């Protein structure tokens, strides 16, 4: 909730194949000055999700 | 007599998956079906009911 704006998440929709086991979620991310950086860098966000 | 069997015995239709489109609560098993397939052989061809 430091980073995130908001998360779409998709079921039935990847990009890979189209059944059930595939689907993927857009992340959203805070406004652009409300982050310092590298733990609120996409890198990161990332590297911590991953 | 001969024109319609060629068809119904060299045909390929449809049946759905199991689970996929929507499913019972709480489903462990999604899996395709395979019904008719088309004939592949001389010899498959020539068995067919007339």
């Amino acid at each position: 909730k430091n980073n995130v704006e908001s998360v779409f998440a998709v079921n039935g929709f990847g990009f890979a194949g189209r059944g059930q086991n595939t689907g993927i979620a857009f992340v959203s991310l805070k406004d652009w000055a409300d982050r310092p950086g590298e733990e609120n860098k996409v890198e990161a966000i990332t590297m911590r999700a991953t | 007599d001969v024109i319609t069997a060629i068809k119904a015995q060299n045909a390929q239709v449809a049946a759905g998956q199991l689970g996929g489109t929507p499913p019972v609560k709480g489903q462990q098993l999604n899996a395709s079906i395979i019904a008719q397939t088309r004939l592949t052989s001389t010899e498959e061809f020539g068995k067919i009911l007339l």
